[PDB]
């Protein structure tokens, strides 16, 4: 554990603080942000230096050594050494378009520990869960056009209400504001959750009878995000957001609104904009692109269906149908239409975080609930 | 080769009426457990933005 599970959030916790800091080598505006911009929602939330390339270049470093010594304790200590070079190696090219060694070094050492001795996705997580915070307590702004201090945000709302007369103006300010975070779209945010939490718990169940014992029926279930939104949220984020900032990065070296028409989630009230087709186009996409993705996923990571007859097998459990292996096809009639069908229904509610637009870009947001029901189960199971 | 497609949409109305359903009780459930989750990392920020007006008004 109990005092545990809460210190090594709290170590994790006090880690994404101090590297929420901001370097002092030198003050621009957003110009060398423009490419950290989007990645925002990527590992963390700054426009400068704080968790640049942790954790994810160290596997993916892994994945390169791994891949060149296919065609354990020296491989895991140079795995941070690896991994931590090639951060400081691409900050130089963020510095020319110091401090970060020690910095990322212990933001991955610390959760490598807690993923080795006793926590990637709960960084996106806390990037979330803050945001939906920060969008809903809003007092800190220089007064603009109207208002004291305020952004139309709750507690904007909740010191306006008597000082400022007129409801009827009032509401439909509140209902119909467009460049703040509003009335009408907190309640978005919480419609997509309480959609995303009854659409999580979509599940098939199967039968199992263990081998010699009559009648324990450990059920196994197959969900609808039989893959968590993880592996196709990111799969989504991770084409989207690298695409765009190199259509920034390659049309000033050698474009932003010249090759819009394909690109953009659109975040407008009145949808029926004038470039209708580009919202079929990016439904397209957001359907059929990450339901691609799913169902090329579960054919290499492991939890296919001919791979999961394997691990059932192993652990003496069988069915209550037919034979020792026909158990392959008694769920494979379920198995790829729900990564099929359970990647096209999470992009559907991606997109209908943004058509109405819940809190954000509908990456993050949709992204978020999974984190929060994977560490859900790790909390009910021990 | 629009009659796969007819059966990828005529397989998956096949699956979601075979799917259980989170109806009344674990709805609730699983709600009341993602709203506690996300109220402990929630006020995470909140006390970021508490500590930092400070640190901000000072830097
Ligand atoms: C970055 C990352 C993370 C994943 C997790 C990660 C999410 C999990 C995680 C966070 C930690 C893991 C590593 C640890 O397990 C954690 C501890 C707790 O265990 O990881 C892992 O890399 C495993 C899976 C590997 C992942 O490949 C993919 O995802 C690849 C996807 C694609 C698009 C493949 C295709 C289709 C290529 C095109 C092929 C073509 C065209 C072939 C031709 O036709 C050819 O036949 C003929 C020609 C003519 O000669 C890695 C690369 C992804």
């Amino acid at each position: 554990q109990f005092k545990e599970k809460v210190l090594w959030t709290a170590i994790t916790l006090f880690i994404f603080l101090v590297c929420c800091q901001i370097p002092l080598f030198g003050i621009m505006s957003s110009d060398s942000a423009d490419p950290f911009y989007w990645m925002r929602v990527i590992l963390a939330s700054n426009r400068g230096t704080l968790m640049e390339l942790g954790i994810s270049p160290i596997v993916t470093s892994g994945l390169i050594m791994q891949l060149l010594a296919g065609a354990r304790a020296l491989f895991n200590g140079a795995q941070k050494l690896f991994g931590m070079i090639i951060t400081i190696g691409q900050s130089i090219v963020y510095v020319m378009t110091l401090l970060i060694t020690i910095q990322l070094f212990v933001a991955g050492l610390i959760v490598l520990l807690l993923d080795e001795l006793l926590g990637i996705s709960l960084f996106i997580a806390t990037n979330i869960c803050e945001t939906i915070v920060w969008k809903a307590f809003s007092p800190t702004t220089v007064n603009t056009g109207r208002g004291m201090e305020f952004e139309g945000a709750i507690i904007a709302l909740f010191h306006l209400l008597a000082t400022r007369t007129d409801k009827v103006r009032a509401l439909r300010e509140a209902f119909y504001r467009q460049n703040l975070p509003n009335l009408m779209n907190l309640i978005a945010t919480i419609f997509v959750f309480a959609v995303v939490i009854y659409f999580q718990g979509f599940r098939v169940d199967l039968p199992i009878k263990s081998a010699r014992y009559r009648g324990q029926y450990n059920t196994y279930p197959i969900k609808l995000f039989y893959t968590s939104n993880i592996p196709i949220i990111l799969q989504s984020a991770l084409v989207s957001n690298l695409y765009v900032i190199s259509q920034m990065l390659s049309a000033r070296f050698s474009p932003v609104g010249g090759l819009c028409h394909y690109l953009s989630p659109p975040e407008s009230f009145g949808s029926v904009l004038e470039d209708p087709v580009h919202a079929v186009v990016y439904i397209v996409f957001m359907l059929g692109s990450c339901a691609f993705f799913s169902k090329t996923w579960i054919e290499v990571s492991g939890s296919s269906a001919k791979d999961v007859a394997k691990q059932l097998k192993e652990q003496q459990m069988v069915m209550r149908g037919h034979r020792e292996t026909s158990m392959v096809h008694e769920l494979n009639r379920y198995i790829p239409t729900a990564a099929a069908f359970g990647g096209l229904c999470i992009g559907a509610l991606s997109v209908l975080a943004d058509f109405l637009g819940a809190i954000g870009s509908g990456t993050g947001i949709l992204l978020a609930v999974t984190i929060i029901y994977q560490y859900f189960e790790i909390f009910v199971k021990e | 080769f629009v009659e796969p497609s007819r059966q990828f949409v005529k397989d998956s109305i096949r699956l979601v009426k075979r799917c259980t359903k989170p109806d009344r009780k674990e709805f609730q459930k699983i709600a009341m457990a993602t709203a506690i989750g996300f109220a402990i990392m929630g006020f995470i920020g909140f006390f970021v933005k508490l500590i930092h007006i400070p640190i901000n008004n000072i830097i």
